[PDB]
């Protein structure tokens, strides 16, 4: 009788379950609950998590929730109540609760269950969002490294901003950036000879400081007049083209980058800055094309023919042509050594050779980059990343990323990296410093979204630690 | 897989724009590989 009653009550709670008869089944495992022999140690949580089902039929996610509490509380890793538990949560917008119910979740299952890996990147995307807009609304316009300045500029060739306003100009060539906006803000109030130019130098200075809202009407402005150089037009439109992309809004990107093409076809900049985007994309076809036109007008270029056979290598390597992707590897060393001083040669191929899981080779290769950079971070960061991948040796990982920040403390790549290697050697209080210290350099909300999701299952796996 | 935004890093070398790429995937497995997890 004891155990009897109490497994009856159950099976009276289901038939009236199939029924719909979601009440009438309430009440059955409500008795099963009361008739239960607890001093046998019967298996309650059965009851409490079967009465608790029901009341998701009802939509009553306080129920739910409470009665999948009492099911936790009597059997702490019993999968089913935790879930049933995080759904209702969810419901009730208790997505913090849900976060931590659905990392138990994942780390009991193994990560193998697809619907408990879906909820937690839908609540870590949600939460990583509502803390991304309240940051971002009140970060410092923190200009970034004068490496990192010099880099960008010299991707613009055909830019009467780059190659040599008027004021602004001395000190990009002094390097003292953080006066640019200022003189460019008196240069327009003025005429045609500063003012039409003067906007995108002020447009270009707001998106590397990261301050988007700022740079679309000194770029709408640059499009809608009509006397300024067409090379300002076609540039403003890359500038407009990538403002879209951090908004992810590539319908509206791809027609500047088009309206670009149109209105300066021969400009260098536009196919540029199409191909790395296109390449990026996955749409590697318009990448090759778009670069085959940047060697067109620039043939001397190391650079030009560097990113054309790396966009040949992603063509070969989205397909699976050992012999196309074999060709593309050869064709990196014609470019080296046509080209034994291009960086970004032995960066990219090293990159290929890293995909290609050809690690001791790889490595020679951002060697070979310290040689010729001694200055470039983040090839210290490319090497602290191949160690992860090289059979993970995390000690010697954490010594390269190191040198890798004395050598450029605002590399947000470094520290977003070494954040990853405190989190696999379980340091998540560390790894947590990392990911703030990689947020306190971010350019963007999809950033912050981003580094935020981090921190968040970070401190998720810290309390399911303490259970 | 996963899916995630394509993070625009302005004007920068296609090599660290390819490696941002990577490490999203690194982070992922990052979680799973602790000792926490295990």
């Amino acid at each position: 009788n004891s155990l009897d009653r109490a497994q009856a009550a159950k099976n009276k709670g289901n038939k009236y379950f199939k029924a719909g008869k979601y009440e009438q089944a309430i009440q059955c495992y409500t008795e099963a609950i009361s008739l239960c022999p607890t001093e046998k140690n019967v298996d309650l949580s059965t009851f409490y998590q079967n009465r608790a089902a029901a009341f998701e039929q009802l939509q009553k996610w306080k129920e739910v929730a409470q009665d999948c509490t009492k099911a936790v509380e009597l059997n702490p890793k019993y999968v089913k109540a935790l879930f049933r538990r995080a759904k209702a949560h969810e419901k009730l917008d208790n997505k913090k609760e849900c976060l931590e119910d659905v990392t138990a979740v994942c780390i009991l299952e193994g990560f193998q269950n697809q619907q408990s890996m879906l909820l937690a990147d839908k609540v870590l995307k949600l939460l990583g969002k509502e803390k991304a807009k309240e940051k971002y609304k009140n970060r410092e316009p923190l200009m970034p490294s004068p490496q990192f300045i010099k880099s960008y500029f010299s991707s613009f060739t055909d830019d009467i901003i780059s190659q040599p306003y008027l004021k602004a100009k001395q000190y990009m060539e002094e390097e003292n950036y953080d006066k640019i906006i200022s003189e460019c803000s008196k240069e327009i109030d003025a005429e045609g000879k500063y003012m039409a130019e003067a906007l995108l130098l002020r447009a270009t200075f707001y998106l590397l400081i990261g301050n988007a809202n700022a740079a679309k009407p000194d770029l709408d402005k640059v499009i809608s007049l009509k006397e300024a150089n067409v090379k300002l037009r076609a540039n403003a439109l890359i500038k407009r083209g990538s403002m879209y992309m951090q908004q992810q809004q590539p319908l509206l990107s791809t027609q500047d980058f088009n309206m670009a093409a149109d209105i300066d076809p021969q400009n260098a900049d536009v196919y540029h800055h199409r191909g790395q985007l296109k390449i990026l994309l996955d749409q590697v076809e318009e990448a090759v094309a778009d670069f085959d036109e940047c060697i067109r007008l620039r043939p001397e270029s190391a650079l030009a023919q560097a990113q054309k056979c790396f966009a040949l290598y992603r063509q070969a390597y989205t397909g699976n042509n050992s012999s196309q992707i074999q060709a593309a590897m050869k064709g990196f060393e014609e470019v080296i050594k046509k080209f034994p001083r291009c960086a970004e040669g032995y960066a990219l191929y090293a990159q290929a050779l890293t995909d290609q899981q050809q690690f001791g080779k790889a490595d020679e290769m951002y060697d070979k980059c310290i040689d010729l950079e001694p200055d470039n971070a983040t090839t210290y960061v490319h090497k602290g990343l191949l160690q992860l991948q090289w059979k993970q040796d995390l000690d010697r990982g954490l010594e390269l990323i190191s040198k890798a920040i004395e050598i450029d403390n605002k590399c947000d790549f470094a520290y977003e990296t070494m954040g990853t290697i405190e989190v696999q050697r379980g340091n998540m209080e560390k790894a947590i410093d990392m990911f703030n210290k990689a947020i306190n350099l971010a350019k963007s909300e999809m950033e912050m979204a981003h580094l935020y999701s981090l921190c968040d299952a970070a401190h998720a796996q810290t309390e399911v630690a303490k259970k | 897989p996963k899916v995630y935004p394509i993070i625009l890093r302005l004007g920068s070398p296609l090599s660290l724009n390819m490696a941002r790429k990577t490490l999203n995937s690194l982070e992922d497995k990052a979680f799973q590989l602790t000792p926490i997890a295990v």
